[PDB]
DNA sequence: CGCTCTGCTCCTTCTCCCATCCTCTCGATATGAGATCAACTAG
RNA sequence: AUCGAGAGGA
DNA sequence: CTAGTTGATCTCATATCAGGAGAAGGAGCAGAGCG
């Protein structure tokens, strides 16, 4: 359930400390077109805010 | 101790963003929405609904 | 000359704020017995 | 339905 | 008058880092001023 929750919601951390956890990890794969999918699989994020 | 707990509950009912104090929590760590937060600012009662 | 009365700057705390509007998806979120009373429900 | 999150549009 | 039946209601009991800005308080020092 820990792995399932983190991958399902994108909150990297325990379900109880969801406010503390960083969000936006583990997004839903974009399937509008093939290029969209490829770009989504090669995406980088700066957690700056 | 029970007086302290009652004071905490009342205060967090009115204001749940007090610096230093613990946050009143619903479940799964979700903090309660206090009366002050209903009116505070953007999307609040005044700016958001009047 | 001791003692007080400000008062002056300064560091600390703390509290506040951070464009508008719109669309979508996705995950999580008991039961009865006894007592009291009051309305009957009749004698 | 509510809350949050995310992705988007101008 | 006057007891018996009918509903509602309450109690009680049973387990197991890459913010910032400004205003208010307190602190310590410095001196002035008068007993």
């Amino acid at each position: 359930d820990g792995l399932k929750y983190s991958l399902a919601t994108g909150n990297w951390g325990d379900q109880k400390k969801a406010h503390q956890a960083r969000a936006g990890v583990s997004q839903v794969l974009n399937r509008l077109t093939f290029a969209s999918t490829l770009s989504h699989l090669r995406r980088l994020n700066s957690p700056i805010g | 101790e029970d007086v302290k707990l009652l004071q905490f509950h009342v205060a967090t009912m009115v204001d749940n963003e007090l610096p230093g104090l613990p946050r009143a929590m619903q479940k799964s760590g979700r903090p309660l929405k206090s009366l002050k937060q209903r009116l505070k600012g953007k999307e609040g009662r005044v700016r958001g609904n009047l």
